[PDB]
């Protein structure tokens, strides 16, 4: 049992046509301090899978390692290591699943909220979320904090069930996205107007962005 | 200070008047003519707006007051104390009634309320 | 203080008929006051006919159901690929939750399937092992909801033949799977208008001599 | 205190109520009478918190005495037991209620039946052809439920309370040292003094 | 919250962030805490907002009836009854409020009434979760007798420090000049002090 | 519960869900959130409902014999000022979360109040259990200068989020217009996008199912003549 | 402990074609020790009736109270209570109670003597008013009974109709709460005629 | 919850109810709390379902291993015994049971153990358990001889649960009845306790305070 | 359990331990023998935490009589009342201890003579020419104090042990169901089966 | 306690007050809070002065062992350690440490690890209770590639103010700097920085 100290905030994302979109921002809080400015919160495992973490900072620089390891790891004695024996979304989500649910069952957990965003082999799409408890569920729009209260109401609406996903382009996809963005930073005490936002496509493979701001922002009416 | 006045100002004569009573009829006696007629479909009040100045607005001293929604009143007599007695009766309505069954009260019920009114100042002290 | 627990929501339910039975849940899934995801199985094929959901946490839920599918396969390879029938299922899942006596799986778990004799059969457990065969059993969120409606519904209790007043019970017919089904879909949609933890989705697995089969309905959103 | 019962049979109404009185350690008395006679007809047994129990009895004792006398009167069983309710309801919401828990017996000149009602602390009130406070009922109900017929006599009802004493002296923990006996009926109120 | 008063040459002027929280959701993003007491008394408002709305409220009051009878009230005076309402409720209070006012015997003057109800006359003070970040800064930058356009640049950087830092303060710069020509309102948008 | 508040060109609108709830089981599938202080000042409350109402009602009837007292239509400061006055003297104990809104001679008013008394102003406000997804539909679609059409189109598209979305809120949305020189229009059930499908069978049962051990008619009458 | 929960019961109302029914069970109770199997929970002020759940000290106070009201109310206003008037004095008195409430789950039912129109209305224990069309519930069982009422209900129901889905939905529910039950009674209320029955049920 | 076992000279005869709550809420009417360790050994189930139901079937496998080996029927004071060092060792980490071991050999005659889960192990002619045993008590104390014909103690020990299923809130649903014979146990039937409550009221002349 | 007395005698020590069993409502069991003997002229009556008392005795009673078996011969009282006081000395600073109270009374037969040793959970050990455990004592030691000489034959010392049973029986607020009594002495223990 | 470490054009510079307190008492005033684990990587320590102790020691130990088989390490390797040893006691250890060091490839170089044992590498870094006085001042103060003597008047500039308004810390400033030069040590009294 600990108590988490330096934090990130909500991690937001969402299916479409051809794959997946998730953002997260680049602050790390100490409390209501916002001590650090430039933490990067999605992580890439290879070329068709993003992790995506909030929650605590230690405790995500340790995933981090887990999953750089876990690619040495899959690389030894594997001729097709970048081929069919790649690591997938799949994997690397299950993974995570089983560490989560071991260290709560030691009352020791990796304090975090964690959304593995990919697309598999196949060229289905992989969203999947797993949490500090170890619960894991999936749906078309997946977000973590409070991008679960603000941000899935607003993704919802492009993408409401299964069926819409194969309705929604990569551009209104994005489009959503980084409107909760410009949402979260208007209404959460612990977001940033920094944020990196990564797409995962089965066509045009992973585009990671970077150094990204919200804007076209409203004040005036004050 | 104090209210020391705590003794009744209205009492029994030894003919069994009470003076005071008496003295208020004769001074609604000198007031302005007030009526009231019922029809089958509705009530009729009204009276003179007596005007005592002509550079005075008479349309700023209301003589008839809403009470409730559907009840009305008119009077003759002091205006003054007619006044206060509206500002009494819309309270009570309230106060007694509305904020206990979320309804005005019946007509008979109010007049009963401004009658206590009226009642007690003929004996409080 | 780290809680190790949590709570789904979720309602399950299972009715036992002549020659078949069913195991059914909504498929909305929860925490507090937001929804997680509106489709989220929780009844599972595990294999040799038999239907398992563990309602409550989920974690716990996964973890169970993971390590009874599991113990399935572990059964073929010991015992030369015998079919593992359902009340030995049921005495190991006894063993899988007492194992765990004090820290337990958080569940109230159901299966179904057939007995020996081909005859329909439904085992409720509570959280640390105890279990007993039963005709209908209703489970997690709105189980009180559920229960009294199917007292009268498939039992009859309380209905008395007319003219005789009090003097004949009803007679205990027996039910199609035809009208199984429709108390499932009335009960869990009286469960939707009254409890706010039930709603999206339904899922009944069907349990015959010809094996698992599956039917989804859809339910209130809000 | 602890053990208080009553039985309401044909023409009477029997209250029986334990003898002892313990502080904490020791036994203080073994011979101590949980009643008070509110008017000639009417009998209230009582248990509870030390000190509040008789200071209730007797506050009340004392209301009824006064009506009693102003009106050269006496109130029915019902009447009583209606006025007894509503000082425990009214005392539940006081700053510091009464811990006491009453059953009474009354014979009712006026319709010619015996009455008797279990009131709580907190003002619950029934009419009951037999009752009991505390765990004195877990003991007993059981037997008076097989036994109990509404035309017993008085004789009756005092074998059938024999046997519900003889069995809260088996199987409960605590010794209340016997009980003391007393009827209710049309000639008002007598103790049964070999019990 | 961050919130300042500063007085200079002319007069006084009162700065506050705009971002009112429960926890961490930004209940209102466009707060108004530069509150009127008086023509030209106003107060910046931290702690509990129920609290410190309901101090303000009946201040008003006090010195409306004050100036029917007495004529203007001194800042002073007001700081007074602040103090009064601060110290003799303080077991029920959270309330950290600055007092800022102009007079024409007087000028510029800042009183800082702490949680406890003490009083403290100061050149300038600053109040609110976000001051703790900029004592630093406002201790080395501060001068007496500036001009209304670097107090201006005074307050906007100090808060814009104590935006960035705190979590509790942020959204729109609003502040408040007094002085004998009058009250006039500025706001400012993060698109400007952000980049300072 | 999702209740909101919007400003438009000549008035207000504010609206609310229909689902009244102890703890996880729906009470009320049908509540009536949105409440009148007076003819054209009407607010919305989450929280204790039975503060929520009677501190409405109170105000109200405050307000009413205040307006008889000055030959004034009410002024929603007033409603406000005694509001928060009322509440702030409970400390909190009074759990009454409200958006006020109305028009009087002195314009349109948008305010939200919570338990222990602080006020704000704004063109847009959201509270209770769904106000977050409510707030993140109108910080996406709101703009100066609305028309009455699409202040009526975002506050019940974001009574709608909170229905979807929040468990606590659910079944209808109600509205209320509140236009500067015109009756305020209360408009109850203005969508129903939660009607019950049609159950599977009949639950009916045959007359004589139930035991009866008597029978007998009970004298509701007054004591009777001769 | 929990002064809702100490002595046990339900009690439900049904709307039906120009009809209403209220319903409740029999028993008081020491939490686990059933004490009574006739304690009635429904009264009746004139032609409006009124079902109180809860602590039965409280039940018993509140009847009382409401008699001596009602009967007030007709000296003065030479009228009996209506029901829509009656369900306002609930609240208004429960109210008044704020910070040292009854713990009662009251249920008003009656139907309108002047236009005819059936009335029902459920409280919480500090007077927040429930006005169902459908259904109104109450006790210790109330999960259990909106699940039954649910299910068991439709709108238009014939008075002898109404009397069964009213009667098996209070039967099935308490059968499933250990704190209610030991008999049952069933009003059916039209504009001029009141019956009353009490149902045979399982006595554990 | 209500149970009971008494001695008596045809054997022993164990009764018990069928409900189980969960708080207020009924849970379940069918549960069977009389657990059948093996043909000639029967326990009861008080406290904690899954402790009583787990180590009393765990009791039934030491039972078989122990007559394998020692080609002997087990004594039902080493059976008892077996169980009740079991839960002592486990004292502290919150087991729940209150249980009857009853068994029937030719050493020992008619035997009843009380075993519970702070270790107690008591052996005697009467013992009822749970939240109705206080009824079920004053039915047996009163009516109880060991010249009981088998009939007459069936009845009796039906009797005494319909006595708590009536006044204990948390007992009912049905009666589940059993003779314990020295060739094993017998199995007298499930009887609901709501249609027994009437026809016992109606052929006794009990329970006047109830209308019927 | 509740009472457990001892007095030694002239040639005998006499043990007297309560009957019932409480199991917190009702009392289950009112013939329970609550002592073990150790050896053929060593008695050990006990109370306690329910289930460890039976589970020490037993235990205790096991090594005695595995030493017995080795040695082919019998320990003094003084020497099983020191093997069973560090036993409970060991227990008391356990994960979980034994809170058991014991009196070990027993005829040492190379001296000829009766010893009675009292020994708490704790390990504190004392002989004592009478003695006894919880409020036992509180009730009996003045009458033993008056009364007892180190000369009393069996007789006399159950005469006096009749005394302090009635005084408890007057003065407890617990009804133990009388007393088992056994005499210890050269020719070993037998029960005193009219009491 | 207010401590920070600075990154420059040749090099980089750590400092600290020396002030150690127990409660309001100084226990003592004078304290060395600039800690060396190998030549030139040295650590600046805040939070539990016997943890920050143990760990300082652990790693210095763990350095020189690294040393004798593999050469001089990394600052990022000494970070490394330091946050092994953090992070993985974290629930028994309170340590908030700053490690500054100097490579010739590398140059300068600046770790924070907070609290809870995460790493986060910063041009420079601020921590302690002072700390929180000066995130205004130093923000905007701070600039890259500034000179030794430039980046010396930085940090007397900083913990000045840090010293100023926490009670916790004081005494003297110390710096250590670490450059291709060498190590050298620096020291400034309270009459000097406190008439800044
Ligand atoms: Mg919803
Ligand atoms: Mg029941
Ligand atoms: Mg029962
Ligand atoms: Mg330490
Ligand atoms: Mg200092």
């Amino acid at each position: 049992t600990q108590q988490p100290i330096v934090t990130g905030t909500s991690v937001i994302s969402m299916k479409y046509d051809n794959g997946v979109i998730i953002a997260a921002d680049n602050l790390g809080s100490y409390g209501s301090l916002l001590r650090f400015n430039g933490v990067e919160r999605l992580i890439p495992v290879g070329d068709n899978t993003v992790v995506g973490i909030s929650g605590d900072i230690s405790d995500m620089q340790h995933i981090e390692r887990l999953l750089k390891d876990l690619v040495t790891e899959n690389a030894y004695d594997n001729p097709l290591a970048d081929a069919e024996e790649a690591l997938e979304p799949s994997y690397i989500f299950e993974y995570l699943a089983t560490v989560m649910y071991q260290r709560r069952s030691k009352m020791n957990p990796l304090w975090n909220a964690i959304i593995v965003a990919g697309v598999q082999s196949n060229g289905d799409q992989f969203l999947r979320y797993v949490n500090l408890l170890g619960v894991t569920y999936s749906s078309p729009t997946l977000a973590t904090g409070f991008g679960a209260h603000m941000a899935n109401p607003l993704l919802r609406k492009v993408v409401d069930r299964e069926s819409d996903i194969p309705k929604t382009t990569v551009q209104v996809a994005e489009e959503a996205i980084v409107n909760a963005m410009r949402v979260l930073y208007y209404r959460d005490a612990r977001s940033s107007r920094n944020f990196s936002l990564a797409i995962i496509d089965k066509n045009t493979g992973l585009t990671f962005k970077k150094n990204l701001q919200v804007e076209n922002m409203k004040w005036d009416f004050a | 200070m104090t209210d020391r006045y705590s003794f009744s100002l209205t009492t029994f004569s030894p003919s069994g008047k009470l003076g005071q009573i008496d003295y208020a009829l004769t001074a609604v006696k000198q007031g302005v003519t007030s009526l009231g007629i019922k029809a089958t479909n509705g009530v009729v009040i009204a009276t003179e707006k007596k005007s005592s100045s002509p550079l005075a607005m008479s349309e700023t001293l209301s003589k008839v007051s809403l009470l409730t929604p559907d009840i009305g009143a008119v009077y003759s007599g002091m205006g003054p104390d007619y006044r206060v007695l509206v500002d009494k009766s819309r309270k009570v309505a309230h106060t007694s009634y509305k904020r206990i069954y979320g309804e005005y009260p019946p007509t008979k019920l109010l007049v009963s309320e401004v009658a206590k009114i009226m009642q007690e100042a003929t004996q409080s002290g | 203080q780290f809680n190790p627990y949590g709570d789904n929501g979720g309602t399950i339910l299972g009715i036992a008929g002549e020659d078949f039975a069913v195991l059914a849940g909504d498929t909305r899934n929860i925490t507090d006051y937001s929804i997680n995801s509106r489709y989220e199985p929780k009844v599972f094929d595990c294999g040799d006919n038999i239907v398992m959901s563990a309602n409550g946490f989920a974690a716990d839920g996964d973890a169970l159901v993971k390590r009874f599918k599991n113990s399935v396969k572990w059964y073929h390879f010991d015992h030369n690929d015998k079919k593992l029938s359902i009340n030995s299922a049921a005495r190991n899942i006894q063993h899988l939750l007492y194992g765990k006596r004090f820290f337990p799986y958080y569940v109230h778990t159901i299966i179904a399937g057939l007995d020996e004799d081909g005859k329909g059969a439904v085992y409720s457990f509570d959280p640390v092992g105890s279990y007993e065969r039963e005709q209908c059993r209703a489970g997690g969120a709105a189980a009180s909801l559920i229960m009294p409606f199917l007292d009268n519904q498939v039992n009859f209790k309380n209905q008395y033949e007319p003219g005789t007043n009090g003097k004949v019970k009803k007679p205990l017919k027996y039910l199609s799977v035809e009208e199984v089904i429709k108390l499932v879909r009335d009960s869990f949609t009286s469960a939707t208008e009254r409890h706010i933890q039930v709603g999206d989705g339904l899922e009944i697995l069907i349990v015959t001599k010809d094996g698992v089969r599956k039917e989804f309905y859809e339910l209130k959103r809000d | 205190m602890d053990i208080i019962l009553g039985i309401r049979v044909q023409d009477s109404v029997i209250l029986a109520s334990s003898k002892a009185v313990t502080r904490g350690i020791s036994v203080l008395k073994d011979s101590d009478d949980k009643t008070r006679q509110l008017s000639p007809h009417t009998l209230m047994s009582f248990a509870g918190e030390a000190g509040d129990t008789v200071q209730f009895a007797e506050y009340i004792q004392a209301n009824i005495q006064l009506y009693s006398i102003r009106e050269d009167y006496e109130l029915s069983p019902q009447a009583v037991s209606s006025f007894v309710r509503q000082e425990l309801a009214k005392s539940i919401r006081s700053r510091r209620p009464y811990q006491v828990n009453v059953l009474i017996g009354g014979y009712d000149k006026k319709k010619n039946k015996p009455e008797l009602y279990q009131i709580d602390y907190l003002g619950t009130k029934v009419e009951l052809p037999y009752g009991a406070h505390g765990y004195s009922g877990f003991y007993t109900f059981s037997l008076l439920d097989h036994h109990y017929r509404p035309d017993m006599t008085t004789e009756e009802g005092l074998d059938l309370l024999k046997l519900c004493v003889q069995e809260l002296e088996k199987r409960m923990p605590m010794d209340f040292k016997g009980v003391i006996v007393k009827i209710v009926d049309k000639d008002g109120i007598r103790q049964v003094d070999d019990f | 919250t961050s919130i300042m008063a500063v007085t200079f040459k002319d007069g006084v002027i009162l700065g506050a962030d705009s971002r009112t929280t429960t926890g961490a959701y930004i209940a209102n993003r466009v707060t108004d805490k530069l509150t009127r007491v008086h023509d030209k008394i106003w107060c910046c408002r931290s702690g509990s907002a129920a609290d410190t709305q309901a101090i303000a409220d009946i201040v008003q009051y006090h010195l409306e009836l004050y100036t029917s009878q007495y004529g203007t009230p001194s800042t002073e005076t007001a700081a007074s009854v602040f103090k009064e309402l601060c110290y003799e409720n303080k077991d029920n209070l959270t309330a950290g409020i600055i007092v800022a006012g102009y007079d024409d015997k007087n000028k510029g003057e800042v009183y800082t009434i702490p949680l406890g109800g003490s009083v403290h006359k100061l050149p300038y003070a600053i109040a609110g979760s976000g001051s703790t970040f900029i004592y630093g800064y406002c201790d080395k930058n501060f001068r007496e007798n500036m001009s209304k356009e670097e107090t201006v640049d005074f307050i906007k950087h100090s808060l814009s420090q104590a935006i960035k830092w705190d979590g509790s303060s942020g959204g729109v710069i609003r502040m408040v000049v007094l002085t004998a020509a009058g009250v006039e309102r500025l706001i400012f948008y993060p698109d400007e002090y952000e980049q300072l | 519960t999702t209740i909101v508040g919007v400003k438009f060109n000549n008035g207000v609108v504010i609206a609310a869900d229909t689902r009244s709830t102890q703890g996880p089981i729906v009470a009320d599938k049908n509540c009536a959130k949105l409440h009148r202080i007076s003819p054209k000042i009407w607010c919305a409350g989450a929280g204790t409902a039975a503060d929520t109402e009677a501190v409405t009602q109170l105000i109200g009837s405050n307000i009413e014999l205040h307006s008889l007292y000055t030959s004034r239509e009410p002024r929603v400061v007033s409603a406000l000022q005694m509001l928060k006055q009322h509440l702030f003297k409970y400390q909190g104990h009074i759990g009454a979360y409200l958006i006020v809104a109305g028009v009087d001679p002195t314009g349109s008013h948008l305010f939200s109040i919570h338990a222990h008394g602080s006020t704000d102003v704004g063109y847009y406000l959201s509270l209770g259990s769904g106000s977050l997804a409510a707030m993140a539909v109108l910080e996406s679609h709101w703009k100066q200068d609305l028309t009455k059409e699409e202040a009526i189109k975002l506050a019940s598209d974001a009574i709608q989020a909170g229905i979807w979305n929040d468990l606590g809120s659910g079944s209808n949305v109600d509205v209320c217009v509140m236009e500067i020189g015109k009756d305020a229009e209360y408009l109850r059930n203005y969508l129903t996008p939660n009607v019950r499908e049609e159950k599977q069978k009949s639950y009916k049962f045959p007359r004589g199912t139930t035991a009866v051990l008597k029978e007998s008619i009970v004298n509701i009458c007054d004591i009777q003549e001769e | 402990s929990d002064p809702s929960s100490i002595n046990g019961g339900i009690v439900v109302a049904m709307t039906g074609k120009d009809c209403v029914a209220i319903a409740c069970d029999l028993r008081l109770g020491s939490q686990s020790l059933g004490v009574s199997n006739k304690f009635e929970k429904i009264f009746h002020y004139g032609h409006v009736f009124l079902g109180i759940t809860g602590l039965a000290t409280d039940v018993t106070t509140l009847n009382e109270m409401f008699r001596y009201k009602t009967n007030l109310y007709k000296l003065k206003e030479e009228r009996a209570i209506e029901p829509e008037t009656f369900t306002q004095l609930v609240s208004s008195s429960l109210y008044e109670r704020r910070f040292g409430p009854y713990f009662v789950g009251p249920v008003v039912a009656g139907i309108n003597s002047k236009s005819g129109k059936p009335f029902i209305a459920g409280f919480d224990l500090i007077g927040c008013i429930d006005e169902a069309k459908d259904f109104i519930v109450s006790g210790t069982a109330s999960d259990q009974l909106f699940g039954m009422c649910e299910s068991l209900y439709e709108p238009n129901l014939e008075p002898e109709d109404l009397f069964e889905t009213i009667s098996q939905a209070l039967l099935n529910a308490a059968d499933r709460d250990a704190l209610s039950g030991w008999g049952a009674v069933v009003y059916i209320i039209k504009k001029d005629e009141v019956v009353k029955r009490y149902l045979k049920m399982r006595q554990d | 919850t209500t149970t009971l076992a008494f001695r008596f000279q045809g054997g022993i005869i164990v009764a018990v109810d069928s409900r189980a709550t969960a708080g207020n809420w009924v849970a379940s009417q069918t549960v069977k709390k009389v657990i059948e360790i093996n043909p000639f050994l029967l326990g009861t189930m008080a406290g904690g379902a899954a402790d009583c139901q787990f180590w009393e079937t765990w009791l039934g496998s030491q039972c078989r291993l122990h007559e394998l080996r020692e080609k002997e029927r087990i004594s039902v004071a080493a059976a008892s015994k077996i169980l009740s060092n079991l839960v002592y060792q486990y004292k502290g980490a919150g087991l729940s049971m209150g249980t009857m071991i009853c068994g029937y050999t030719r050493k020992e005659g008619p035997t009843i153990y009380y075993v519970d889960s702070d270790g107690t192990r008591l052996k005697g002619d009467i013992f009822c358990v749970g939240s109705g045993q206080t009824f079920a008590y004053g039915v047996l104390d009163s009516n109880y001889k060991w010249d009981l014909s088998v009939e007459d103690a069936l009845y009796l020990g039906k009797r005494s649960i319909l006595a708590a299923a009536h006044r204990d809130a948390y007992s009912g649903g049905s009666v589940n009845l059993y003779h314990v014979t020295e060739d094993g146990w017998i199995y007298h039937g499930n009887h609901d306790v709501g249609e027994l409550f009437w026809k016992v009221k109606e052929e006794e002349g009990s329970f006047n305070n109830v209308i019927g």
